[PDB]
């Protein structure tokens, strides 16, 4: 008929580039295709991304289509969390997937 | 078949994505088979009759970062498998009788970032799966007792920055978030001045009166 094997993760859908203001809502997508279904990892800067997922308290949040959202965009005159340039890593028992770049920039 | 795949978007896989191409309006036609519709960061000012009610296959219908004021109730009728609606930063004031009916899939609602200044009590009648809602920046002064008693898999809820009155008529939210800690963006009274900027989950329910 048609039968899916499992296959290692590839990224179908990058996150782009967005321009944002303090206080707004933001997401940056990430879709993956891979079986069994890939888990995905935020890092800005190369640096692992902190979600409700590894912590509760949070204005970020991962979905689980894989998208990273934030409720508000925090960009104050001495601190600065969520700007900055992304990457979404998709892994699963086969492999992994590296997304391209994406700027979040706060106008 | 015909072309089905507006010019403007890409088709891949039933995913159409339509972001960021300065569309005033949904483009009509689209594939039968669509799962997936991506209208965010356009100009749509609204949502007409019946938008979405012909395609079955819909999981996930992203409108965030538009202009849209006026959605029509039966925009979303007959989608059974809608598992995701995303409405962010738009300038919606009101939701109309029925406009979440049906959709008993639903998992994610982000109504965050809009203008919404009244919710109805029947407002998420069938959202018993719901596990996310985010109401947060909007202009709600109040929400009516019994409002969020269909959401019976509610997991996180974001209801800060709408200026709430902390009145007797909000009662049964702090009782409601005391024994449910799923408020997770700091919802605070505006009013009156005695509960002012302080968080409803802090409040002893006592103290929300006429």
């Amino acid at each position: 008929s048609l039968r899916q094997e499992d296959f290692p993760p590839r990224i179908v859908e990058h996150p782009s580039d967005l321009i944002v203001s303090k206080g707004e809502p933001a997401t940056l997508n990430c879709k993956a295709e891979g079986r069994p279904t890939p888990t995905i990892e935020w890092y800005k800067g190369g640096e692992r991304v902190e979600t409700d997922k590894d912590d509760p308290r949070s204005h970020r949040m991962l979905l689980p289509s894989g998208s990273l959202f934030f409720l508000r965009i925090v960009h104050g005159r001495k601190s600065r969390p969520d700007e900055g340039v992304y990457v979404c890593v998709a892994r699963n028992y086969l492999g992994e997937a590296v997304s391209h770049d994406a700027s979040l920039e706060v106008a | 078949g015909s072309l089905h795949c507006p010019a403007a978007c890409t088709c891949s896989n039933n995913i159409v994505d339509c972001r960021g191409k300065g569309l005033t309006e949904i483009p009509t036609n689209l594939p039968e088979t669509i799962t997936e519709i991506r209208l965010e960061q356009n100009t749509i000012k609204v949502i007409p009759p019946g938008a979405f009610s012909p395609y079955k296959k819909l999981r996930r219908i992203d409108l965030s970062n538009n202009q849209i004021s006026e959605l029509a109730p039966d925009a979303f009728q007959g989608l059974r498998s809608l598992n995701s609606l995303v409405l962010y930063g738009n300038k919606i004031t009101e939701l109309p009788k029925s406009l979440f009916e049906g959709l008993f899939s639903l998992q994610l609602l982000l109504l965050n970032a809009n203008k919404i200044n009244c919710l109805r009590v029947d407002a998420f009648q069938d959202l018993h799966n719901l596990n996310l809602l985010s109401l947060y920046d909007n202009k709600l002064q109040t929400i009516a007792k019994g409002t969020f008693s269909p959401l019976r898999a509610i997991q996180t809820m974001h209801l800060a920055q709408n200026p709430f009155i902390c009145d007797c008529h909000l009662k049964w939210l702090a009782d409601y978030l005391h024994t449910n800690p799923i408020e997770t963006s700091g919802a605070r009274c505006t009013s009156p001045r005695r509960l002012a900027n302080k968080r409803i989950g802090q409040i002893k329910s006592k103290k929300f009166r006429c």
